[PDB]
Protein backbone atom coordinates (compact mmCIF):
# COMPACT_ATOMS: atom_id res chain seq x y z
CA UNK A 1 0.00 0.00 0.00
CA UNK A 2 1.37 3.26 0.58
CA UNK A 3 1.57 6.78 2.80
CA UNK A 4 3.05 8.54 -0.37
CA UNK B 1 16.96 8.52 1.72
CA UNK B 2 20.60 9.25 2.04
CA UNK B 3 21.28 12.65 4.16
CA UNK B 4 17.46 12.91 4.58
CA UNK B 5 16.75 13.96 8.25
CA UNK B 6 13.90 15.17 10.22
CA UNK B 7 13.15 18.41 11.67
CA UNK B 8 14.03 19.37 15.21
CA UNK B 9 10.70 18.77 16.46
CA UNK B 10 8.31 21.26 18.03
CA UNK B 11 9.34 22.40 21.83
CA UNK B 12 7.59 21.68 24.56
CA UNK B 13 9.15 23.85 27.12
CA UNK B 14 9.71 27.01 27.06
CA UNK B 15 10.69 28.76 30.16
CA UNK B 16 9.87 32.29 29.16
CA UNK B 17 6.27 31.68 27.88
CA UNK B 18 3.40 32.83 30.06
CA UNK B 19 1.88 28.75 31.46
CA UNK B 20 -1.40 27.71 33.73
CA UNK B 21 -2.65 24.85 34.75
CA UNK B 22 -6.81 25.08 34.12
CA UNK B 23 -9.49 22.43 35.13
CA UNK B 24 -10.13 22.11 31.29
CA UNK B 25 -5.99 21.60 30.60
CA UNK B 26 -6.22 18.88 33.51
CA UNK B 27 -9.59 17.88 31.52
CA UNK B 28 -7.42 17.64 27.99
CA UNK B 29 -4.37 15.30 29.66
CA UNK B 30 -6.91 12.92 31.61
CA UNK B 31 -9.61 12.70 29.70
CA UNK B 32 -9.34 13.75 25.87
CA UNK B 33 -5.53 12.69 25.64
CA UNK B 34 -6.10 9.19 27.51
CA UNK B 35 -8.63 8.38 25.98
CA UNK B 36 -7.03 9.08 22.31
CA UNK B 37 -3.52 7.84 23.30
CA UNK B 38 -5.09 4.19 24.15
CA UNK B 39 -6.87 4.22 20.76
CA UNK B 40 -6.12 1.24 18.53
CA UNK B 41 -5.04 3.81 15.69
CA UNK B 42 -2.96 6.03 18.11
CA UNK B 43 0.17 4.71 16.63
CA UNK B 44 1.09 7.05 14.03
CA UNK B 45 0.46 10.21 15.60
CA UNK B 46 2.08 9.15 19.00
CA UNK B 47 5.44 10.52 17.83
CA UNK B 48 6.84 12.69 15.27
CA UNK B 49 6.57 11.88 11.72
CA UNK B 50 9.67 10.46 10.78
CA UNK B 51 9.73 11.04 7.00
CA UNK B 52 13.26 9.43 6.93
CA UNK B 53 12.36 6.36 8.22
CA UNK B 54 8.52 6.06 6.18
CA UNK B 55 10.66 7.35 3.45
CA UNK B 56 8.56 10.15 2.71
CA UNK B 57 11.24 13.10 1.96
CA UNK B 58 8.10 15.26 0.73
CA UNK B 59 6.83 15.25 4.34
CA UNK B 60 8.39 18.47 5.89
CA UNK B 61 8.19 19.79 2.10
CA UNK B 62 4.31 20.31 2.34
CA UNK B 63 3.88 20.36 6.49
CA UNK B 64 5.49 23.38 7.82
CA UNK B 65 4.06 23.69 10.73
CA UNK B 66 4.15 19.25 12.32
CA UNK B 67 2.50 18.22 15.63
CA UNK B 68 1.81 15.08 17.07
CA UNK B 69 0.42 13.46 20.00
CA UNK B 70 3.35 12.76 21.55
CA UNK B 71 4.41 16.43 21.65
CA UNK B 72 1.27 17.33 22.61
CA UNK B 73 1.24 15.11 25.63
CA UNK B 74 4.76 15.81 26.89
CA UNK B 75 3.52 20.03 26.34
CA UNK B 76 0.60 18.89 29.04
CA UNK B 77 2.75 17.19 31.49
CA UNK B 78 4.93 19.57 31.67
CA UNK B 79 1.94 22.92 31.92
CA UNK B 80 3.14 24.64 28.54
CA UNK B 81 -0.36 26.26 27.74
CA UNK B 82 -2.05 29.38 29.03
CA UNK B 83 -5.53 27.79 27.95
CA UNK B 84 -7.32 24.81 26.99
CA UNK B 85 -7.39 26.45 23.45
CA UNK B 86 -3.83 26.46 22.95
CA UNK B 87 -4.10 22.71 23.22
CA UNK B 88 -7.05 21.69 21.05
CA UNK B 89 -5.49 24.41 18.54
CA UNK B 90 -2.46 21.69 18.22
CA UNK B 91 -4.71 18.93 18.11
CA UNK B 92 -6.66 20.44 14.87
CA UNK B 93 -2.98 21.05 13.61
CA UNK B 94 -1.93 17.36 13.76
CA UNK B 95 -5.35 16.18 11.99
CA UNK B 96 -5.39 18.61 9.44
CA UNK B 97 -1.62 18.27 8.29
CA UNK B 98 -2.70 14.18 7.90
CA UNK B 99 -5.55 15.29 6.04
CA UNK B 100 -3.51 18.06 3.61
CA UNK B 101 -0.64 15.35 3.38
CA UNK B 102 -2.69 12.61 2.71
CA UNK B 103 -5.83 11.66 0.57
CA UNK B 104 -9.40 10.91 1.70
CA UNK B 105 -9.88 7.20 1.78
CA UNK B 106 -6.31 6.59 2.66
CA UNK B 107 -5.80 4.29 5.94
CA UNK B 108 -4.35 7.17 7.56
CA UNK B 109 -6.98 9.40 7.20
CA UNK B 110 -9.54 6.87 8.64
CA UNK B 111 -6.97 6.30 11.25
CA UNK B 112 -7.15 10.09 11.95
CA UNK B 113 -11.12 10.49 11.09
CA UNK B 114 -11.54 7.77 14.19
CA UNK B 115 -9.41 9.78 16.28
CA UNK B 116 -10.76 13.20 15.73
CA UNK B 117 -14.35 11.48 16.29
CA UNK B 118 -13.34 10.70 19.34
CA UNK B 119 -11.67 14.04 20.57
CA UNK B 120 -14.88 15.66 19.68
CA UNK B 121 -17.20 13.66 21.51
CA UNK B 122 -14.93 14.21 24.70
CA UNK B 123 -13.87 17.87 24.01
CA UNK B 124 -17.64 18.13 24.06
CA UNK B 125 -18.30 17.64 27.77
CA UNK B 126 -14.89 19.99 28.52
CA UNK B 127 -15.86 21.71 31.65
CA UNK B 128 -15.93 25.63 31.87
Amino acid sequence: GGKA
Amino acid sequence: AMGSTNPPPPETSNPNKPKRQTNQLQYLLRVVLKTLWKHQFAWPFQQPVDAVKLNLPDYYKIIKTPMDMGTIKKRLENNYYWNAQECIQDFNTMFTNCYIYNKPGDDIVLMAEALEKLFLQKINELPT
